[PDB]
């Protein structure tokens, strides 16, 4: 990362500092990584964090300088299409079924996250154009 | 398929099926050829008469016995007696059914070879075996341990057996018999003034012996008493209805078994062969032989013979030792009843001489399996 | 590898036979890292090399047919049954053609008439298993092809074989439309208290066991109306009449009689207290808990009346039974080893003779002597005391067995009906494998009868599958077959165990434990399945179909001897006092046959009857020892599933191609795993190419016309890879949407 990138990233990091000490929580590290354009899995986030325990994840605070090696480590379509073709054959997906699988399989998310991201993307049948939804969520 | 059990002795023949309780055919064993010139025309003259017919006809015929002692004296005659036994008296063809045949303890091997030869070769018997009579008497009488004493016409023999092992070196043979008892009974009847010369009349003598003889519990006391009175004396009716009356002689006929000097034979009486057979055996088993002593075959049917043997053995043997004698009423048949049991057993089924084993090795094979 | 973290395994637990576990980290070639439900902390060792049984995925679990599960092993079967029983309240279940049944002790509505109609047309595939589905298939088989059909039921009789048969008849009646014409079920169920009274006993493990096989032929007309029924019986366990081991009883009727003995109705019989008699005393257990025998006796009479056995004949029956009891108290003194005598004016023989009207002199004589007849001449011969005892016990067995055949003839007389029996369907009630810590000639007979039924079952199954493969145009030659003829030859062939017992009966001074030496000499290493227990020379072990069982020589000869002296029968047969006793014998070599030989002959009738006929099976299971309704115990059910051969049947099914799918049914589920280029216009060729790429070992699957088959476990392997690939795709998309939410929060701060 160059000086310009480090400055923009530090500014973003400070926006996530809710205490004023120039630090974020471990539990915010993932939030900062995703806010900076990374898409790490929960496993990758815990690995770069050093598999922290609950207590330090919720209350231990780290500044940008400690986050940075972790961001570096994290930094270092056809699969996405096949991944969507898993849930396909008219190019649509039920909203109920996508909601169920996203809230019940894998690294299960909340119903509110899915409702928020899905708002405005389903049609009258309750079908999502997934290539368009994917392009939208990848921008 | 169920297997025939058949005993040749001189005298009777018993034959029947294994698993029966008592023999299906019993008849004397005789061949008779007529000795008068047949005068009538269309009589139906017959080459020979076999078994019971000849005993009915006997006045006309001369009767020959094809078995003497144990030894088969001529073989055409038995070939007849077997032919008659299987075909008419059992009415079952000898190809269809295995067969078990019976012998004295010691006989010339030549006869057992000829017997197996006639069975396979002439009758086409599917399989057969030859078994020593005293063994069968043991099977017959519920024991694995005893000394057996058996006497028919022909042979008298002892075999000791202990938990199912024979002791070959102790086997005794002796030729006192129903037959030689009959011949002596005739020769003493001559002394009383009655005489029976011809072959058929010998069988009248034999019927006398069967009906009227008995053994003296003590010999000189009864001989004196019979000199002292006729209270002993009894009389009997010849086939024409003449009467004959017989004396102190009556007990003297079975007595010769107990004192063979009466017939001029050399061997001691059956006491001393029984005892010497026991003593020949190993000294522990003797306790068990004295307790179990078993009697077989028709010559031991004489009334009193059991109690006479208890008395004289108990004298002869060491005292203070239990001596018991076992004389079941069956005993005339027990060699057959034991053959029935032995032939029924499942284990035995291995032990037949099967026809192929003869075809390979000839008559020699019988010695290897049988005894 | 099949094992990975978040795989699941069964583990052995003594609390209950098998317990669920989940695997925490991937296994690589001696210790496994594991969670129980509780604790969720363990180590488990492969202990050379074992591997713990691997658990079917929940899609398979609960589905109707045990063969449909991809792994087939004792834990999975026991679990699937338990979940169907507890959660769905579904009692009936399938294993291939076999129908398994587990009885509740609650009563259920599912036999209700409507459901009969709902089954009445269907094939068994179209419906959940239920007893009517078998009754229906038998009915349709008898319609489609002219053959007769038989229905065969098994398992410890507490399991309700009676209720299963009763409903099988109710179905026959109601679909046949003969409810007006026929009283068949009404009479059949009226008959049951008689058979239960003269055929059942208390065995050391169970009360009201039934010791005989019972077969009931429902006759059909040419138009498949019910005509009526005919009853037969087989395999009656005569030895129990004389002898028992501790805590047994002999057949209930003797106790039902002794309980009633105080009534004026039986004052004639001079019955005593139930343990006064040497046949009822020996068990030490006069009373069954919670049965008032008098109250059962009343119901026994009322059933006899409802079957049209008169007040005249019933008092004959009880007169005979009292005769058997009094005969048991006869006792002998030995005067010498060769002979015995009855004490003067002996009281129980006096009473027995007056019960029979046969004079004290005559049978006092014949009890202690036996008669030879040679062709010329008879002989009359004393017998040892031991043989007198054997002969009396023989006679008591012969009388009982004939009285049983007689009562079954009259019950048939009531059931039987005139019209020509055009064809019939027959329903059979028989015990399964019986094993206790002590096993005896009765168990030996029961296990040999099972070995034969299990053979005929195995051949029937093999015939059906050798047919299905040729229907599917697959090679049948692949399918292997498993044959228990090497056991049956050990039991019943010449110089088997039976023939060396029947030999040892007649051999002189044959005795209980010198038989064993004939066994060891004949079999000990020459045979495969016969073993000697190391601790003892009085016992031997047979590798039966389901399990090893040891037996003990201690009872065998005295239980096995039967010989009846002709003239001891002649004395009774002559009697004038009352009608029935001459009626029993009214029908020469049989008197010599040992009990094991009469059993082998009775079993060949049964097999000759069933081999004429196309079976359909049932199995019954008793899910707790204590009658708690809808409660299931794994240590009992495992024992019964072993004892019913169900587990060993499933094990045979495991060998090859248990699992079947049709192309569209497979293709839909697995379409998730298919790349667009691999999808073809042709379903069969698509799935062929998919399977060949997904599974490299072509020996694991076979293609046929509509059904692919898989050797056990491949379907679970496919469900595993399906879950793995789908989960990976779901995690990718989930992480993406989690990043989108974050990106909006970041924009919110930036904005
Ligand atoms: C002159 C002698 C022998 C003979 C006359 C000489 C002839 C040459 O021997 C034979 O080959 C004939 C034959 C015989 C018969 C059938 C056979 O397949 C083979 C031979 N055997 C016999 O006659 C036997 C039968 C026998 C009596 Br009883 N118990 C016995 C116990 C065991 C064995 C056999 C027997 N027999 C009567 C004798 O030995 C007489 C007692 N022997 C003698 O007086 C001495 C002085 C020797
Ligand atoms: N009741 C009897 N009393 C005396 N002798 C008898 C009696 N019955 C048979 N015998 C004799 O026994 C002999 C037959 O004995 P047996 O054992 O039948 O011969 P085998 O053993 O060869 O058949 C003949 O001498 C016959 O007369
Ligand atoms: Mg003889």
């Amino acid at each position: 990362f160059n000086k310009d990138q480090l400055e923009e990233f530090k500014e973003a990091f400070e926006l996530f500092d809710r205490v004023g000490d120039g630090k974020i929580l471990y539990s915010q590290c993932g939030d900062v990584m995703r806010a900076l354009g990374q898409n790490p899995t929960n496993a990758e986030v815990l690995k770069v964090l050093g598999n922290p325990k609950s207590d330090e994840l919720k209350s231990r605070r780290v500044d940008f300088e400690t986050f940075l090696p972790m961001l570096q480590a994290v930094a270092k379509y056809e699969d996405y299409l096949e991944g969507f073709r898993v849930f396909d054959g008219n190019g649509k997906v039920m909203g109920a079924e996508l909601r169920h699988v996203l809230t019940t399989l894998g690294e299960k998310m909340t119903e509110e996250e899915v409702e928020t991201v899905l708002a405005g993307h389903e049609d009258s049948n309750g079908c999502i154009n997934y290539e368009a939804f994917l392009k939208h969520i990848l921008s | 398929t169920t297997a025939l059990v058949c005993d040749n002795g001189s005298g009777l023949v018993k034959a029947g099926f294994a698993g029966d309780d008592a023999p299906r055919a019993v008849f004397p064993s005789i061949v008779g050829r007529p000795r008068h010139q047949g005068v009538m025309v269309g009589m139906g003259q017959k080459d020979s008469y076999v078994g019971d017919e000849a005993q009915s006809k006997r006045g006309i015929l001369t009767l020959k016995y094809p078995i003497e002692h144990g030894i088969i004296t001529n073989w055409d005659d038995m070939e007849k007696i077997w032919h008659h036994t299987f075909y008419n008296e059992l009415r079952v063809a000898p190809e269809e059914h295995p067969t078990l045949l019976t012998e004295a303890p010691l006989n010339p091997k030549a006869n057992r070879e000829k017997m197996t030869q006639i069975m396979f070769e002439t009758f086409n018997v599917p399989a057969m075996y030859v078994a020593i009579q005293a063994v069968l008497s043991l099977y017959a009488s519920g024991r694995t341990t005893g000394i057996v004493l058996d006497s028919g016409d022909g042979v008298t023999h002892n075999v000791p057996i202990y938990e199912g092992y024979a002791l070959p070196h102790a086997i005794m043979r002796l030729d006192l018999a129903g037959r030689d008892l009959t011949d002596y009974l005739m020769k003493i009847l001559t002394e009383r003034g009655y005489s029976f010369v011809t072959t058929a009349e010998r069988e009248i003598v034999r019927d006398i012996k069967e009906k009227l003889c008995y053994v003296a519990l003590d010999f000189e006391n009864e001989m004196a008493t019979a000199a002292s009175s006729s209270s002993l004396e009894k009389s009997y009716e010849l086939p024409d209805g003449q009467v004959i009356t017989i004396g102190n002689e009556r007990f003297r006929c079975p007595e010769t078994l107990f004192q063979p000097s009466f017939i001029g034979m050399e061997s001691a009486g059956i006491h001393e062969t029984t005892y010497n057979s026991i003593m020949k055996c190993d000294i522990d088993i003797r306790k068990d032989l004295y307790a179990n002593n078993v009697m077989s075959g028709g010559t031991t049917m004489y009334p009193g013979i059991a109690d006479r043997m208890q008395k004289e053995i108990t004298a002869l043997a060491p005292s203070t030792m239990k001596i018991k004698i076992i004389a079941p009423p069956e005993r005339k048949y027990s060699v057959w009843i034991g053959g029935s049991i032995l032939a029924s057993l499942s284990t035995f089924q291995q032990m037949w001489i099967t026809k192929q084993e003869y075809d390979e090795a000839g008559p020699s094979i019988v010695h290897r399996k049988c005894f | 590898e099949l094992y990975t973290k978040y795989a699941r395994v069964w583990i052995p637990d003594p609390e209950e036979v098998w317990k669920s576990a989940e695997l925490l980290k991937d296994y690589k070639p001696k210790v496994l890292q594991l969670r129980l439900e509780e604790g969720k902390d363990l180590e488990y060792c492969l202990d050379p090399k074992e591997l713990p049984p691997l658990r079917n995925p929940d899609i398979l679990v609960g589905e109707n047919d045990l063969t449909a599960l991809s792994y087939l092993h004792e834990p999975a079967v026991l679990h699937n049954l338990k979940v169907r029983f507890i959660d769905s309240k579904l009692i009936y279940t399938y294993c291939g053609i076999v129908l398994v049944a587990i009885n509740p002790y609650e009563q259920l509505p599912i036999y209700g008439e409507d459901i009969i109609n709902a089954y009445s047309g269907q094939n068994m595939g179209d419906m959940d298993p239920h007893i009517f589905a078998v009754a229906e298939e038998a009915y349709k088989q008898m319609a489609r092809d002219e053959r007769n059909q038989s229905i065969i039921v098994s398992g410890e009789s507490g399991a309700g074989k009676t209720v299963s048969a009763k409903y099988a008849m109710r179905y026959f009646a109601t679909v046949s439309g003969s409810a007006s014409e026929a009283n068949v079920e009404e009479k059949v169920l009226a008959s049951n208290p008689i058979m239960e009274s003269i055929g059942n006993a208390k065995t050391t493990r169970n009360d009201n066991s039934s010791r005989f096989g019972k077969y009931i032929e429902i006759g059909f007309d040419k138009r498949y109306r019910i005509i009526g029924a005919n009853m037969r019986t087989y395999l009656l366990e005569k030895s129990r009449v004389v002898f028992q081991a501790e805590e047994e009883r002999n057949y209930h009727i003797f106790y039902q009689l002794c309980a009633s003995a105080a009534l004026p109705e039986f004052k004639t019989l001079r019955l005593g207290n139930a343990n006064y008699f040497h046949y009822t005393k020996q068990g030490g257990s006069p009373v069954i808990d919670g049965i008032d025998d008098a109250k059962e006796m009343v119901n026994t009479r009322q059933a006899c009346t409802l079957l049209g056995i008169s007040d005249s004949y019933q008092m004959g029956i009880f007169r005979i039974l009292a005769g058997i009891l009094h005969l048991g108290n006869v006792e002998f003194a030995s005067r010498d080893s060769d002979s015995c005598a009855i004490p003067p004016k002996h009281d129980p023989l006096t009473i027995f003779c007056d019960l029979m009207g046969v004079d004290y002199e005559e049978m006092a004589h014949w009890l202690c002597h036996r008669k030879l007849a040679t062709a010329t001449e008879t002989y009359i011969k004393p017998i040892s005391k031991l043989h007198a005892i054997n002969a009396r016990d023989a006679l008591a067995k012969h009388i009982y067995a004939n009285l049983f055949n007689w009562i079954v003839d009259h019950v048939n007389k009531a059931l039987h009906s005139t019209v020509k029996q055009h064809s019939f369907i027959g329903v059979l009630d028989i015990y399964g494998f019986e094993t206790f810590e002590i096993n005896s000639f009765e168990q030996f007979c029961i296990n040999y009868a099972n070995e034969k039924l299990q053979q005929q079952f195995n051949m029937h199954v093999f015939k059906l599958e050798q047919e299905e493969y040729m229907k599917e145009q697959i090679p049948w030659t692949l399918i292997d077959f498993y044959d228990n003829q090497p056991c049956i030859n050990l039991i019943e062939a010449k110089m088997g165990v039976l023939d060396l017992l029947d030999e040892e009966c007649k051999m002189p001074k044959g005795s209980d434990d010198t038989w064993a030496q004939k066994l060891y000499n004949t079999h000990l290493n020459k045979c495969a399945l016969f073993e000697k227990p190391r601790l003892s020379n009085k016992a031997f072990i047979i590798k039966h179909f389901a399990d090893k069982v040891e037996y003990q020589c201690e009872g065998f000869l005295e239980k096995n001897k039967d010989t009846v002296y002709e003239e001891q029968i002649k004395v009774l047969k002559s009697s004038k006092k009352f009608k029935l006793l001459p009626e029993l014998f009214q029908d020469s070599k049989e008197h010599k046959k040992t009990v094991g030989h009469q059993f082998r002959n009775s079993l060949h009738l049964l097999m000759e009857t069933l081999n004429a006929t196309t079976p359909h099976y049932v199995r019954c299971i008793k899910p707790n020892d204590f009658k708690f309704p809808f409660t299931f115990d794994e240590k009992r059910a495992v024992q019964q599933l072993r004892a019913c051969g169900v587990l060993e049947t499933i094990r045979i099914s495991a060998a090859g191609f248990p699992s079947r799918w049709t192309y569209q049914e497979f293709f839909s589920r697995y379409r998730v795993l298919m790349k667009q280029k691999d999808v073809l216009s042709d379903r069969k060729q698509t799935c062929k190419n998919v399977l060949e790429k997904l599974i490299l070992d072509k020996d694991k699957y076979q293609f046929g016309k509509t059904k692919i088959f898989f050797r056990a476990g491949q379907v679970a392997y496919l469900e595993k890879i399906r879950a793995d690939k789908l989960r990976a795709a779901c995690i990718r998309i989930q992480k993406t949407i989690r990043g989108w939410l974050m990106r909006k929060k970041y924009m919110r701060m930036r904005r």
